[PDB]
């Protein structure tokens, strides 16, 4: 159809920015679009399954895992899930990690077939935190901003997101309406059920919601999905009867299926003038897997790295004194306001959606925060500094170093990918020892001010002139300039990661 | 699941634990389950907490024999224990668990002894990135025990030598009235008895006892000890005459008759079988099936839920094979010159390059990092077993080839290689050589150019199926096509096959299958790049009645083992055919088979096991096998590990006495080699120092007895210090002269040896094998060329032992005797020397006849092998008029065919262009031999090609094989060959001394 053709065109234009948001809006107008869209993907997906072009695989996956998670109802006549299952069941011959993506999708598809709507209910229940006793889990959203660095538009976005729009009563209303719609198709009058619920108290609503979620999970646990679906449909009919509103359901005449946009999760905003993340630890006073602290750091290069320093710092602090994990299995999300550039070069999807940066920006932010689910690590260079008085300290840096404004003992072990530790000693009198991050790891190009010259290194040691104190910088930071240093070792070292789409 | 019970070390009685295991679970998962259950069930759980699961092995009995569940990644289903129990209706399973145990000090001492004998440690695991060698070592255990069980200690110890071919006609002249005289030396008596050619040793001994039953006293045979306790033995040598075979069927008797020498034998008690014990095996047998993965039905995924997927059949995958090349690093440059260097990768099956790809050239340096992906057009499902992923580093300005390295895409146990890899690349020393197929890495991991690659892993192993040869149901051909096809089949082995012919053969392959000779040509046409064709071919080979009924043809079977064919079943049927060969033919072809072992893609084959069995079943073959392999280990760094494994798997079953003999021989050779190296490093001083050193060696532990390498029946004794000396040569060999340690030796002749250093002999060893094969052919043709093979051998890097032809002088010396050092070559010199050495005219005539024979034989052989351009300073002649060559080590723009100097013409008397009876006899014999030989063009060509491939180190090109073909005059009438050979003879006659004189000048220069 013309609308279907436009859907395909928009999807194609996306594959090659705001295309994602535009597509989301377009599909959100009619429930039918969903199925239509899901068809086109399984067409294009199959294409790659033969052409063996790896790159396009990762984006489509997300789109699919997005589209299915938003559709309101799947008529039992529709078999599109079987088509997806068969299409993805033949990817296991693919290399790693694509097989991981396909395995996760297979698990998700089995879940959906057994008991539709499970994924939506789980996501919303975790987001709003109205979790059941058997499955007690929650979610958080923290927006750390530097008012000056973060532009006024970003500030408006954060303020809007921290706005407490919804209420738990509305959460129960939406969750029950969505579950019944998805399960019973159009044979229910959502208006009548909504009217009956609006009179119902919070306690009874929550009890019914908990029971419905328990029935959902139980059905998802059943072996045969075909029988499980009917079993759960009957159970929900019995639940509606017992509560006292069965009439709205099962209506012989179908209604008009309604799209249910995902709700808005809790959000709290804090100023973060400091580049030290410790601010968060304070809010702690104010289970790891039961919830996560989706810290949302606004991203500026200059400070990007200087704050990454803080991140890694507290990373070590908790790795040695794990307490934050006991509360939340943390997750971090950078937000360009070159830690992004690296992500984009590795994962182009990120480069085209996150790096490009309710209002369009807010929707994009929500989407990104909710679907980017692939932690990526960054390379980093550990070092140990021994001072005049025998004091020894361990530091970690990623940008560069500056040692000087002397008879510097300079030893270094260049390396080969093959693994040839070509040691070398250059005990030369130098003044300014500037480490440059030239760019499978890499080699900082050590610099020296004697006739100048600069060369790469892999693992280095510098010894001063008979306990000579030499100033050392940290990633160009003129604030933290350690001194009284006599010895300096440098070498590359290897839940709270740098969340990326990957 | 699978209910299985595991016995447990801890007792008051050994504990048991019944367990259910995944039907398709592997051994690792089962081990984890067993350890976890034991941690709970254990009466003393601390005992099992202290140790890990790896500190125990799983031994289960099968009819009484413990087998160990070795392969930790094999699937539980393939285990033969389950199948055997089902046959036995034993359940739930019973698997004893035994903690590891450190090897006994005795075991360590024995292991070090074997390492010393081999000359290279086998237990090392340094230059390896796999487990194939240890796995093969454990695998080979079963054949050793099986063969040892079925061996008669008596005959095994006596190891009589026999054969079964008909007597050559000329030799039937010597035997008359079907009887011959045998001399018996006993104590101090010599009695001659006439016995028919068809009287076995037992019958002859019984008849002799009956004759002399009244006179045992003089014979000095105790009355108690009856005939049972005495058997014949050849006087002066350790070779017996026992068994049940006509007296003419023992090689020694035929040799004596050929030599015209009265047969002498002496009674002696049987050698003790107890000396042949083998140390009780120190290992449990490894399970039966390890190299079988299953049928494609089970290993595929379609029709299975992903949660129930244990493995992915390789054929299911259908992408393009893809690899990632990271970089190349070398410590120091190879040269100082700006040259672009690019890596080139290829996929090769056999010698056929399935596909190629090349990278980007870059300014060469010590380090060059690419990190680039290469995708071959070939899909993953069409990877045949044994494919080689060749890698090369072409240094451009064509681009020189600097290094390379091979790699098996599929490892031994049928699991696609996956993960990271760091290889060490060999360095180059034509078109092809046997070196490029080495699967090993460079031991010098310090200063050897190394490369790094990456192959994408998978969430599961990608195994390979095993074919399910379900019968194939798959009329008459046009007669013209039949004629064309047959003509194609009739071409020479080397004749290339066009695409059209290949398609025809494959299309009409059921036609060819009805003809054995077509087999080698039929498999070349097969396209290896498709799974479907492979399946069809295996179906074709399933029906193998025609090949089986085919009479054994060694020449044909050799063609199969060439590198062309890397199929599992092709070489299996070839070995099957070889299984029928008797012992003597094996002695003939042993060196060529050992060479062919190189081409086998994997460490364990059918060929290796066949060799092991034949060696263990006999002594003599075992001896020669030992020396050949030991020579291979020392030299060829490419394959030292494989031969080391095979030889170790051997030496553990030979026995005791054999081990002691190897010990003594190796010690003596090492001492002499050390002295030789010390001496050659630097006049009469040299001789005095050598004699002093020999005296010291006597003062040292230079054993007094040892079987000579190239002649096990001959026991060397104590050196004759005075008779030794140093020859005058650019390499200065040593001249040793031992004396036999047998007190019963008839004569006092010494045992000569020449000990050469600083030169490889393998070329000479191979050429001598070729000459022996040719001699066998001619004997089958009922002639006598009186060729002179002598036993040469190599026993290390540039060290060799050579038999000494007694009473033998080079032709150059004879020339110097009269002419001196000018260059003139009078023809009367050789005749005068021979006549002087032969005062009796009858002796003179016999010597002339033998001289003509040997000259003809050697001329033919050298011409056939195309090495007849021998300088006039490498040919020897015996006082008996016999002639022969030596020094086949340097020979591997006029080009004379072969040396037929005019002096030979004078010897035969027909100087100039005149002729006489002698010359015509020479020509007649030459032509007879030449045609009889051309009757085996296939065998000659295949052996020569194998020699070139696995012989000289430098790269070889088809030009050599082109020449060889040309020479024999393949596919030409008998008269054409006669004319061609006579033309060669006349060309040799015409030139005269010109070429040899030029050679003399060049050597002087
Ligand atoms: N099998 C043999 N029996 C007796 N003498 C031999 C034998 N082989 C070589 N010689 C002697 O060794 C000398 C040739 O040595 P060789 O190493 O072949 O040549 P070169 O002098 O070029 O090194 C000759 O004097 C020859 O008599």
């Amino acid at each position: 159809t013309c609308t279907e053709d436009r859907i395909q065109h928009a999807l194609e234009r996306c594959l090659h920015c705001l295309n994602c948001w535009s597509l989301q809006e377009l599909v959100s107008r009619d429930p039918g679009h969903f199925l239509i869209l899901l068809e086109q993907i399984l067409q294009k997906t199959r294409e790659v399954q033969e052409k063996g072009t790896y790159d396009l695989l990762a984006p489509l996956a997300l789109l699919f895992y997005s589209t299915v998670l938003c559709t309101p109802h799947f008529p039992p006549d529709s078999d599109l899930l079987l088509k997806a299952a068969r299409t993805y069941h033949r990817f296991l011959t693919w290399p790693v990690p694509y097989c991981s993506i396909c395995q996760e999708l297979l698990t998700f598809i089995d879940a959906e077939l057994k008991a539709p709507g499970i994924s939506y209910q789980r996501l919303v229940r975790a987001e709003q935190g109205l979790s059941t006793r058997s499955h007690r889990s929650s979610t958080v959203t923290v927006l750390l901003l530097n008012p000056v660095e973060v532009q006024a538009e970003f500030l408006d976005v954060a303020d809007k997101l921290s706005t407490p729009g919804p209420s738990p009563h509305s959460a129960y209303i939406t969750l029950l309406l969505h579950a019944f719609q998805a399960t019973f198709g159009a044979h229910c009058d959502l208006s009548g059920l909504h009217r009956r619920l609006q009179s119902k108290t919070l306690a009874e609503l929550e009890a019914i919601f908990t029971e419905t979620a328990e029935a959902q999970e139980l059905a998802s646990g059943i072996g045969d999905a075909a029988e499980a679906r009917q079993w759960l449909r009957t159970k929900l009919q019995a639940v509606g009867e017992k509560a006292g509103f069965p009439g709205v359901l099962d209506t012989a005449k179908p209604g008009k299926l309604r799209t249910i946009p995902i709700p808005v999760a809790r959000c709290y905003t804090y100023s973060w003038n400091q580049d030290s993340f410790d601010i968060l630890q304070e809010i702690l006073l104010k289970d790891p897997k039961a919830s996560t602290l989706r810290v949302v750091v606004f991203g500026s290069d200059r400070i990007s790295g200087k704050v990454a320093r803080a991140y890694s710092n507290l990373r070590r602090l908790e790795n040695n004194r794990p307490l934050l994990t006991r509360f939340f299995k943390l997750q971090f999300f950078y937000v360009p306001v070159d830690i992004s550039h690296y992500l984009g070069m590795l994962d182009p999807w990120y480069e085209r959606n996150v790096l490009g940066l309710l209002p369009i920006l807010a929707d994009m932010l929500l989407y990104y925060c909710r679907f980017a689910a692939r932690p990526v690590l960054l390379q980093v260079y550990q070092t140990e500094l021994t001072f005049i008085t025998g004091e020894k300290t361990t530091e970690i840096f990623i940008h560069s170093l500056e040692l000087g404004h002397l008879t510097l003992q300079i030893i270094y072990s260049k390396g080969a990918i093959s693994g040839r530790s070509r040691w070398s000693n250059m005990e030369k009198l130098c003044t300014s020892v500037n480490l440059s991050k030239a760019c499978s790891t890499e080699a900082l190009t050590l610099n020296l001010t004697e006739s100048t010259s600069q060369i790469k290194v892999d693992k280095v040691q510098i010894i001063g002139s008979n306990s000579c104190p030499f100033a050392v910088c940290l990633d160009q930071d003129e604030r933290k300039i350690l001194q009284s240093v006599i010895r300096c070792e440098v070498s590359p070292c290897y839940c709270l990661p740098i969340m990326t789409f990957s | 699941l699978i209910p299985i019970e595991f016995v447990l070390p801890t007792s008051k009685t050994p504990e048991t634990a019944l367990l259910h295991v995944a039907g398709h679970g592997n051994v690792e998962q089962m081990k984890a389950q067993v350890w976890l259950r034991a941690l709970e069930t254990s009466v003393s759980a601390d005992f099992y907490h202290r140790l890990g699961p790896d500190h125990f092995l799983l031994l289960y009995q099968k009819k009484g024999q413990w087998y160990e569940i070795y392969d930790k990644y094999q699937v539980v289903q393939t285990l033969d224990c389950l199948r055997y129990w089902k046959v036995l209706h034993r359940s739930p399973g019973q698997i004893h668990v035994v903690q590891r145990h450190a090897p006994s000090e005795e075991t360590l001492a024995f292991q070090r002894q074997l390492n010393a004998l081999i000359g290279y440690d086998v237990t090392d695991v340094s230059n390896v990135h796999d487990d194939e060698l240890e796995f093969t070592r454990r695998r080979l255990v079963t054949p050793r025990m099986a063969e040892v069980a079925g061996r008669d200690p008596k005959l095994y110890a006596m190891h009589p030598w026999v054969t079964s071919k008909p007597l050559p006609e000329y030799l039937l002249k010597k035997i008359t009235n079907n009887c011959v005289f045998i001399v018996i030396h006993r104590s101090t008596t010599s009695q001659t008895i006439k016995v028919s050619a068809d009287d076995t040793p037992g019958t002859i001994l019984q008849s002799f006892f009956t004759k002399m039953a009244k006179k045992k006293s003089l014979m000095d045979i105790p009355e108690s000890q009856n005939e049972r306790d005495f058997v014949l033995r050849v006087c002066g040598r350790d070779e017996y005459l026992v068994g049940e075979t006509p007296i003419k069927n023992f090689q020694w008797v035929r040799q004596c008759l050929k030599n015209g020498e009265e047969i002498h034998l002496v009674l002696d008690t049987p050698p003790d079988p107890a000396l042949d014990e083998v140390r009780k095996e120190e290992w449990p047998l490894v399970d039966d099936c390890t190299g079988v993965t299953g049928y494609h039905e089970q290993l595929t995924i379609h029709g299975k839920d992903h949660e129930s997927v244990f493995t992915v059949s390789l054929w299911d995958c259908d992408r393009k094979f893809r690899v990632k090349i990271r970089g190349i690093d070398i410590p120091v440059l190879p040269r100082t010159a700006d040259l672009t260097v690019f890596v080139e990768a290829n996929i090769q099956y056999g010698q056929q390059v399935l596909c190629q790809r090349r990278t980007s050239p870059k300014p060469f340096t010590e380090e060059v990092l690419w990190n680039v992906w290469l995708e071959f057009s070939i899909k993953i499902k069409d990877l045949p077993k044994g494919a080689l992923l060749n890698l090369q580093i072409y240094c451009g300005k064509k681009a020189q080839l600097l290094y390379y390295v091979n790699l098996l895409l599929i490892d031994h146990r049928f699991l696609l290689r996956h993960g990271e890899y760091v290889l060490h690349m060999w360095q180059l020393s034509g078109s092809f050589n046997a070196d490029k197929l080495t699967s090993a890495t460079n031991p010098d991991k310090e200063n050897s150019m190394s490369i790094s690659i990456l192959l994408d892993n998978y969430c599961h192993p990608i195994a390979l199926p095993k074919h399910r040869p379900t019968p194939d149901p798959e009329a008459e051909m046009p007669n013209q096509l039949r004629k064309q096809l047959e003509a194609i089949i009739a071409t020479d082995p080397l004749n290339p096959l066009t695409a059209e012919d290949k398609e025809l053969l494959w299309h009409f392959r059921y036609e060819s299958l009805k003809d054995p000779k077509a087999y080698p040509k039929l498999f070349s046409s097969v396209k290896w790049g498709q799974q479907e064709i492979v399946a069809k071919t295996y179906q074709l080979l399933a029906k193998r009645e025609v090949w089986d009924q085919s009479a054994l043809d060694v020449g044909l079977t050799m063609q199969l083992l060439d590198c062309n064919f890397s199929d599992e079943n092709v070489r299996a049927i070839a070995v099957q055919k070889l299984e029928s060969l008797e012992d003597d033919d094996v002695l003939h072809y042993l060196l060529q088979l050992v060479q062919a072992v190189k081409f086998e893609p994997y460490h364990d084959s059918a060929l290796a096991r066949f060799l092991l069995k034949r060696g263990l079943r006999n002594k003599r073959i075992g001896h020669f096998l030992f020396w050949f392999l030991r020579s291979e280990i020392a030299q060829s760094r490419h394959y030292q590990q494989r031969f080391a494994v095979i030889l170790e798997a051997y030496l553990r079953g030979c026995g005791t006495a054999m081990l002691h003999d190897f010990t003594q021989q190796v010690q003596v050779i090492d001492m002499l080699q050390k002295v030789t190296i010390d001496i050659k490093s630097l006049s009469s001083q040299v001789i005095s120092q050598l004699k002093q050193k020999l005296e010291n060696l006597q003062n040292l532990n230079l054993p007094q007895s040892f079987r000579v390498p190239y002649d096990p029946g001959l026991k060397a004794g104590a050196l004759v210090i005075e008779k030794c000396k140093v020859m005058a040569s650019k390499k200065k060999p040593l001249w040793l002269e031992f004396k036999c340690a047998d007190p019963t030796a008839l004569s006092n002749e010494t045992i000569g040896i020449i000990f050469k250093h600083g030169d490889d002999l393998r070329q000479d060893m191979l050429i001598l094998q070729i000459l022996r094969i040719m001699e066998s052919i001619w004997e089958t043709e009922s002639l006598d060329l009186c060729l002179l093979p002598y036993g040469c051998i190599s026993t290390g890097d540039k060290i060799g032992m050579i038999e000494i032809v007694k009473d033998a002088t080079t032709i150059a010396k004879i020339q110097q005797s009269t002419v001196g050092n000018t260059g003139a070559f009078k023809d009367e010199v050789l005749s005068h020397w021979l006549k002087e050495k032969c005062p009796i005219e009858e002796k003179f005539q016999a010597a002339v006849e033998r001289f003509v024979y040997s000259c003809a034989g050697y001329c033919v052989a050298t011409f056939v092998l195309g090495i007849g351009d021998r300088h006039n300073d490498n040919i020897m002649i015996s006082e008996t008029g016999n002639l022969f060559h030596i020094d086949f080590g340097h020979i591997l723009k006029e080009r004379v065919p072969f040396v037929l100097t005019p002096d030979f013409l004078f010897v035969m008397g027909t100087s100039g262009k005149k002729t006489s009876l002698h010359f015509q006899k020479f020509q007649d014999v030459c032509v007879k031999a030449y045609l009889a030989l051309r009757h085996h063009t296939n065998l000659l060509i295949i052996l020569f090609s194998m020699m070139l491939m696995t012989g000289m180190p430098q790269l070889t090109s088809k030009e050599d094989i082109e020449y060889i073909r040309d020479a024999l005059t393949v596919g030409k009438s008998e008269e054409d060959a006669k004319k061609y050979f006579l033309d060669q003879i006349e060309v040799c006659r015409d030139k005269g001394w010109t070429v040899q004189f030029n050679w003399f000048l060049h050597l002087v220069l």
